[PDB]
């Protein structure tokens, strides 16, 4: 049969080669290879030599240049039509038992659906899912029954075959239209580009109101509104002024972290002498971790924010 | 055992994974 | 124990799973009781539990496995009985 | 017959070579052998040259270059699909009397069975079970009981093979629904996992819940969350905290029981000179037994979790 004479090949490729296989093949088929390959007890040289013929006569159609489809695809979806519609697509291509189905579910649906079950029934679930879904149902559950849980499952033992079929029928049985499970649209960012889109007395309100509610995300949108990439499209004085007001090692660091584009302008605005060290110190000094370029970064869009509200810079 | 399996070890681990796809196929 | 019907019910813990059961050809519904406790151990046990951690009040509706939990325990009850 | 005729093969190519097919054949058929050699009284030249021209015959076609099947799979399995994965498949691969089905079982389980019997009858079965098996059930057995068992088991005198044949029986009454018994699916290590992907305060309310239960497994789960070999993924400013705070000696003795990747970051960690001297150190020296190593990694890690603590380590 085929599965006798893949064994075969399996076995007369070498164990890194078969490795190597069974790294593109699927848990059914590397299963039943491997329980084939176990009852293997002689392979004489007519079965080898077949085996040998028959492979080399099917390589010879293909010889079909395998190609990486998901990288590729993926590549060729971002140089199309950028990053957002290429992961869209790939999202839209990638979309079984009712605890994998669960792993594919919201932390808080499943943590709410499991909530209302034995504890060991819930550790049970909760070792058999993966483990971040696990993490993040057992942070929404309260302190008494996490610690139940972690208890728990600290305590493990197995579960009869029996039990774990009954247990993966009822979550099957109590699963609900959960096709096409949540949608990423917007939120938070679509809310600041429409505040920038909004009109300067508008956004003057918009300060108002989001200062007024939590505070948090409104800090969060602050930062958010305008990023450090986009002073490029800032006017040459703007520029100039946030030199006047940023300390030299700042501005190198975040010139560092920054395109090149960003840097030339940057250079550009300032003075040739003061380019020329900037540059310099550049060369002669060595990589940085991106939080310190970050913090840097962040302490020039403080700057600028602070520059543009007095009306010194136009944004 | 001439240098045919030498050739067969050379050859691409997914071409060999495709072959015994369609080999379990044709099972 | 020989009572009223009323005597037992007062002293059923809430909630609890209660069976109706007819011993034919006799007219009549039986019942079998089956304590909270009883039905926890036996998920915990099916489940891997060592039974090391107490039990806690609930006061709760049995789940569907906790329901089939108590169908496995009854169908064998029944049998007993029966035989 | 074939068996006459493996029997002459069997004598005529020696005793060493004998013994060498006998190791590769199964119980029943060495039996078979053993009895029809023994009643083997000539073997003519006629015979001889048949059976030796019979099996060369048959070893032309195979040749069958025999390969270690059971070895072969378990390392194509392990460097395809990783060692967890290639053990389970073979566990799979793998899966009889009462009493040998009794040693397929758990400890408790068979304990638990066989203690509800005549203590005699615990001793014979005991003696007809696997010895780790048998010392497993014993350890859980009451101290009268299993002093009772232990003084039966020191006057045993051989049991009736009627006895023998209905105890056998009985055992196979007395079997439940044991296939698949028991199953590999995770505890502890899996809560290790899951509380290193909660939260750092979820973490710290986990501290606290762990103190407070037996403690014992607290300390076991303290051990096992984060490893020595984890070190590797630390940043080079807490791994050479962790220098200024643990002894040359003991770091020493750490990298040489590590791998060459974490030993040559903790040298590069150092200073030339100082890991200058520490290689010379370990060439110059000599092998070091594991529990030491062990102990010595064990410090460094406290000392690690010491340092992570007081904020001077990031894990």
């Amino acid at each position: 049969s085929g599965t006798d004479k893949s064994v075969i090949l399996l076995m007369t490729i070498g164990e890194d080669r078969a490795a190597e296989v069974f790294k593109h093949l699927s848990t059914r088929e590397v299963q039943a290879l491997s329980t084939a390959m176990a009852n293997v007890r002689q392979i004489s040289n007519k079965q080898l030599t077949d085996v040998l013929s028959e492979f080399e006569q099917e390589a010879e159609q293909f010889a079909a240049l395998n190609i990486n489809a998901n990288e590729y695809l993926r590549s060729v979806l971002v140089k199309a039509l950028g990053e957002e519609r290429a992961s869209s697509l790939l999202e839209d291509i990638l979309e079984t038992s009712g605890i994998e189905t669960l792993n594919f579910m919201e932390p808080q649906s499943a943590a709410d659906l499991i909530r209302d079950e034995h504890p060991q029934i819930i550790a049970t679930i909760l070792v058999h899912l993966k483990r971040s879904q696990a993490a993040d149902i057992l942070a929404l559950f309260d302190e008494r029954l996490r610690h139940d849980v972690m208890l728990r499952i600290a305590t493990f033992g197995g579960v009869q075959p029996a039990a774990l079929a009954e247990l993966t029928e009822v979550l099957n049985g109590l699963l609900d239209g959960q096709n096409l499970k949540r949608s990423k649209m917007g939120g938070v960012r679509t809310a600041a580009e429409i505040i920038n889109l909004m009109k300067t007395q508008q956004e003057e309100a918009v300060i108002t109101a989001v200062r007024e509610f939590d505070g948090e995300l409104a800090q969060k949108i602050i930062d958010e509104m305008f990023l450090f990439e986009n002073l490029v499209d800032v006017d040459d004085r703007s520029i100039q002024r946030l030199l006047q007001e940023v300390d030299s090692e700042s501005l190198l660091i975040a010139l560092k972290g920054a395109e090149p584009p960003l840097r030339e302008k940057f250079l550009r605005n300032m003075s040739q002498r003061a380019a020329d060290i900037l540059r310099d110190d550049l060369a002669n000094r060595g990589p940085v971790r991106l939080s310190q370029v970050e913090n840097e970064q962040k302490a020039i869009l403080l700057i600028v924010r602070r520059l543009a509200e007095t009306g010194e810079m136009v944004i | 055992m001439s240098q045919r399996i030498r050739e067969m070890s050379d050859n691409d681990p997914r071409v060999v994974a495709l072959v015994i796809r369609q080999w379990m196929s044709n099972d | 124990r020989i009572q009223p019907y009323h005597e037992f019910a007062r002293n059923l813990p809430v909630p609890t799973n209660l069976n109706l059961i007819h011993l034919k050809p006799l007219r009549g519904t039986g019942l079998v009781v089956f304590s909270p406790s009883l039905v926890f151990i036996a998920v915990d046990n099916l489940f891997g539990g060592d039974g090391r951690f107490p039990t806690k009040v609930e006061g709760r509706e049995f789940t569907h496995t906790e329901q089939r939990v108590i169908n496995r325990m009854l169908k064998l009850a029944l049998e007993g009985y029966s035989d």
